[PDB]
RNA sequence: ACAUAUUAUUAUCUUAUUAUUUAUAUAAUAUUUUUUAAUAAAUUUAUUAAUUUAUAUUUAUUUAUAUCAGAAAU
RNA sequence: GGAUUAAAACUAGAGUAGCGAAACGGAUUCGAUACCCGUGUAGUUCUAGUAGUAAACUAUGAAUACAAUUAUUUAUAUAUAUAUAUAUAAAUAAUAAAUGAAAAUGAAAGUAUUCCACCUGAAGAGUACGUUAGCAAUAAUGAAACUCAAAACAAUAGACGG
RNA sequence: GAGCGUUAAUCAUAAUGGUUUAAAGGAUCCGUAGAAUGAAUUAUAUAUUAUAAUUUAGAGUUAAUAAAAUUAAUUAAAGAAUU
RNA sequence: AUAAGAAUAUGAUGUUGGUUCAGAUUAAGCGCUAAAUAAGGACAUGACACAUGCGAAUCAUACGUUUAUUAUUGAUAAGAUAAUAAAUAUGUGGUGUAAACGUGAGUAAUUUUAUUAGGAAUUAAUGAACUAUAGAAUAAGCUAAAUACUUAAUAUAUAAAAAGGAUAUAUAAUAUAUUUAUCUAUAGUCAAGCCAAUAAUGGUUUAGGUAGUAGGUUUAUUAAGAGUUAAACCUAGCCAACGAUCCAUAAUCGAUAAUGAAAGUUAGAACGAUCACGUUGACUCUGAAAUAUAGUCAAUAUCUAUAAGAUACAGCAGUGAGGAAUAUUGGACAAUGAUCGAAAGAUUGAUCCAGUUACUUAUUAGGAU
């Protein structure tokens, strides 16, 4: 039959319907005794001008078409080099979008500094009005204003501890339910494996039909999946 | 697509049969013509016995 | 340095021959075509030599391109 | 392919104490274009460049896996009845095995794997010619003919040593 | 041995090699090609290769903690001595 | 599967390292020597120049021409006609020389070689010349005549042909029969064109090369693809340090020869395969295929007939030259082939034999006492 190779395009749109593949074939080196890759760059034709450098693709002979030209492109095995060409165009709206918005989100957190550079009141000075009126009665028109420059309309004591509240405070909390849950997980498994018979009413309890034939690793990871599904579903 | 000017298939493979070449290669006299002369009974001879080879 | 021989090349010069392509002929031949003499046969027809007519095939000269080779330069 | 690359050298402009090619003198010597002494120019210094060469040496390319010990430092860690002790790496020193022409190497110059550079008698010769690069000195690349049966390394025993 | 010798030639006769010290490590590193080489498991395939998925022992990124004050370039200073 | 080393360093030793030797061989030469026979080889050099003879002829059953005899005709013999038997290849024709033979100049590959269970454009109304089968073979002209040539007729969009001769018999030139030729068609056999992939010496101290160059589109040309060639219009490519381009050198190869344990290396004389060439260059004709050992023109040399002449020994033998060196100016067509012829036969320096030469191989070249 017609002689076929596959070969990577190395070469695309420099000549009008040709494209120049690289096609390696296995050959033996009497000299150093070696079975080699010998490597020849083909000018093949490409009537529907698809392939794109990158590209897999199969050759087939063909009739001479030029000079140099006596092999055309029969498919494409993979399609990396067209790939690469829509990844591409893709990328330029893609990173120009982004970057508008993180251009305006900058803008943004720029103008609320200079604001607040504006506004003289400073946090310590507010809660020691805060602290004073609450503890002297007064209520100069300034806490009004405090009470829109920090949105608190109630000035008490549980008021000021909520406008200076740390993020730190709340990682604290999550970082101990954290912990819990993977402690209370072991501690659940490690328990119903000591004692096969909690084991196996544990797993029929949650639906297993005839946990007892089962294997330990086929089991155990019903337990670990069942464990994790009593300590994260239901919380 | 394949190559402007080219064939995309294969020419179809030429299968011989075997009763239709004996019949256009070695065709038998269509009349038992009359070979009364020496020459024509030799060159009858000579057919008859390529045409069974 | 150089004096030699050999080969290759060319925006050059000359060029046999050939191919291709131009223009021209009161060009030749055959046929057609228009007439015209001479001759012959018969009692219009044929032949030959001319002229007119187109057609095909050649010929001579001519235009352009390429070309063995030689010259010059490298 | 690229970059960096001692000393000397070169281009331009500053600097110039000391040192110091050269040069000119003083000695030494049979002679002394030397060793020693004097006067001491370039250079040695700085700035901006050129150039890419050294015994540019561990005369030992880089990477990975692996193999028997001791000693000494360093680092990290651990413990305590708190200052040592116990661990794990690195470095260095001396070694086993192994390797090697031996001298020796010793975690490689061992056991293996991968990649690069390089060599094929001496002399001619890192020369000639050409080319490339440089302001230049030069640097890189790099032969052949002729001639010879040499030539070289480690080690051994001597002889000799101002 | 009807040849023998000689000259001219061919093949064989050590790489089942070497490069600290004998010919031979590039001054050094960076890095391109390499038709150079190079991890693990499983499944396919047309099979020491290809593809897919999965993995972290090589190779890297960031941070935390501890440690160290060297090496480049630049700028600003000090010191003994010499003439 | 078959793998050996030796001499030479050094005061001595170990090692590095070259040199030389022991083996086989030749397209061999030379020195000395030499018996017969059988077989295999023989200008590697100047693709230098060549005296002389040969190497390609054959057909009389294509046409024509020339004799003799006999018969008939011709009232005198010049001729004619037919039969018979001869002659003619200095007239017109047919077939044969694209092979074979010789040589290795050119050729490093758009061309050449080798290989592949390769390919399409998906190769002509090509048969070259045999086989099988079927059909056809007509009319004029031109020449002295024809199987010469020319123009027509009819024969698979349809296109595209031809030829008679010899011998008998019967007729009144014609017809049959036999024999040998001619043309067309179909298939077979033999045999052609083109392309791909892979391999094929040295120098980069030849590093850049290319400009129809790389690709696209269209026409012309061809049986047929393609910047293969010619014309036009576009794109800016293509090759290259895994060596481009350039230069030098060389015909290539094997189930051939030599060598080695082998991988290999060498040769390419001999045997065989392939290519190229026939003093040099280009071009054209015929043809399926030729830049043909043809033709045309030119170049170089020679010759005689002095013409827009002939010849070119790389066919055989042979000669001079060159060189260390390579042979008979032999016999025969008996054999195997080739060409012409219907046959009888003719031709054949293909070929087969012999000669020369230890160039190679083999056998023999007296045993017992
Ligand atoms: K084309
Ligand atoms: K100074
Ligand atoms: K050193
Ligand atoms: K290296
Ligand atoms: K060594
Ligand atoms: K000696
Ligand atoms: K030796
Ligand atoms: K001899
Ligand atoms: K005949
Ligand atoms: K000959
Ligand atoms: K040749
Ligand atoms: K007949
Ligand atoms: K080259
Ligand atoms: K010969
Ligand atoms: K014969
Ligand atoms: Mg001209
Ligand atoms: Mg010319
Ligand atoms: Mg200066
Ligand atoms: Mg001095
Ligand atoms: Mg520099
Ligand atoms: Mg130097
Ligand atoms: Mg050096
Ligand atoms: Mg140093
Ligand atoms: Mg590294
Ligand atoms: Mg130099
Ligand atoms: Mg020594
Ligand atoms: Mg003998
Ligand atoms: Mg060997
Ligand atoms: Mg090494
Ligand atoms: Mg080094
Ligand atoms: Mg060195
Ligand atoms: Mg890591
Ligand atoms: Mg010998
Ligand atoms: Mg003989
Ligand atoms: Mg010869
Ligand atoms: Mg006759
Ligand atoms: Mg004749
Ligand atoms: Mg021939
Ligand atoms: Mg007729
Ligand atoms: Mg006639
Ligand atoms: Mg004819
Ligand atoms: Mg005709
Ligand atoms: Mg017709
Ligand atoms: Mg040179
Ligand atoms: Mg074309
Ligand atoms: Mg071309
Ligand atoms: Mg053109
Ligand atoms: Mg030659
Ligand atoms: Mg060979
Ligand atoms: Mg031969
Ligand atoms: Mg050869
Ligand atoms: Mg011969
Ligand atoms: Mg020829
Ligand atoms: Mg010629
Ligand atoms: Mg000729
Ligand atoms: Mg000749
Ligand atoms: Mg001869
Ligand atoms: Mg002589
Ligand atoms: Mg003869």
């Amino acid at each position: 039959a017609r002689q076929n190779f596959l070969g990577l395009v190395v070469s695309q749109g420099k000549m009008q319907k040709t494209v120049k593949v690289r096609v390696e074939t296995k050959v033996f080196n009497k000299k150093i005794n070696k079975e080699l890759f010998h490597r020849r760059d083909y000018l093949v034709h490409d009537e529907g001008e698809i392939s794109r450098e990158g590209d897999l693709v199969r050759i087939e002979a063909t009739r001479p078409l030029s000079k140099r030209k006596f092999f055309a492109i029969a498919e494409i095995i993979r399609n990396k080099g067209q790939q690469f060409a829509l990844y591409e165009s893709e990328a330029q709206l893609s990173v120009a979008k982004e970057e508008a918005q993180k251009a305006k989100e900058f803008l943004d957190k720029r103008s609320v500094r200079e604001n607040k550079l504006n506004e003289k009141t400073t946090l310590l000075r507010d809660i020691r009005t805060i602290q004073d009126a609450l503890s002297s009665g007064s209520t100069p028109k300034e806490l009004l204003e405090i009470k829109q420059r920090y949105g608190i309309q109630d000035f008490s004591q549980e008021t000021v501890r909520q406008l200076l509240q740390l993020d730190i405070s709340g990682l604290e909390v999550n970082l101990e339910k954290q912990r819990s849950l993977i402690d209370r997980i072991q501690t659940r498994l490690s328990e119903l494996l000591s004692n096969d018979l909690k084991c196996d009413q544990f797993l029929k309890d949650h639906g297993v039909e005839d946990p007892l034939t089962l294997k330990k690793n086929i089991k155990k990871n019903l337990l670990r999946k069942h464990v994790m599904m009593d300590m994260q579903q239901p919380s | 697509k394949h190559p402007k000017g080219s064939h995309r298939l294969s020419p179809k493979v030429n299968f011989i049969d075997v009763d239709n070449l004996i019949a256009k290669t070695v065709a038998e006299p269509q009349s038992i013509k009359s070979s009364n002369g020496s020459a024509q009974k030799v060159r009858l001879q000579k057919a008859e016995l390529r045409r069974k080879f």
